[PDB]
């Protein structure tokens, strides 16, 4: 999808 | 209380106001950091068309920290500060990159476009006030298949005009 992550970057 | 920056990358400015008064820890957090010149030579390493582009990571920095930090002393994350008048709402929102609650260090992302679905998940800490159409040709940039850019544009510098703390 449409994340802000910080080494797992999500669906 | 406000505070003002502007930060000076390869490939355009961005002028920017941060929100002291409504998420203090972030804002100070952020200056601490520019204090110290920690962003310098960091890129912006994902970049997604009509999404956001995220920058701050110190392992990436294409050169003092080679870990990522808040800007405290200890460098431990922070907790998160959310204000119902702060939203992902437009072009330009500045906000924390995180892994979850109260796990804030020194990634940030800049919006393009709405994404309210962030909304209490993210640290909104500024906005962009001057240097929209040079986030515009950030927009364009083209991306490997992990959204990373091509050409990154890389922070030469970050000159603050105002830290009210």
């Amino acid at each position: 999808x449409l994340l802000v992550t910080a080494g797992l970057v999500l669906a | 209380k406000k505070g003002y920056l502007r930060i000076v990358t390869t490939q355009g400015s961005l002028n920017i106001e941060l929100h002291a008064d409504m998420a203090p820890r972030a804002c100070d957090s952020f200056l601490r950091l520019c204090a110290v010149k920690y962003f310098d030579d960091t890129i912006f390493h994902r970049c997604i068309r009509n999404f956001m582009i995220q920058g701050g990571r110190a392992e990436l920095r294409q050169p003092q920290s080679p870990r990522s930090i808040s800007g405290f002393p200890g460098g431990a994350p922070f907790e998160d500060e959310f204000d119902n008048r702060l939203v992902h709402q437009g072009i330009g929102v500045l906000s924390m990159a995180n892994d979850g609650k109260h796990s804030n260090l020194s990634e940030f992302f800049i919006t393009f476009k709405s994404c309210e679905h962030l909304n209490n998940k993210h640290t909104i800490f500024g906005r962009v006030v001057g240097g929209l159409d040079v986030l515009r040709q950030w927009e364009k940039l083209e991306t490997d298949k992990k959204d990373k850019p091509l050409k990154p544009p890389k922070v030469e510098e970050i000159i603050v005009f105002k830290n009210p703390f």
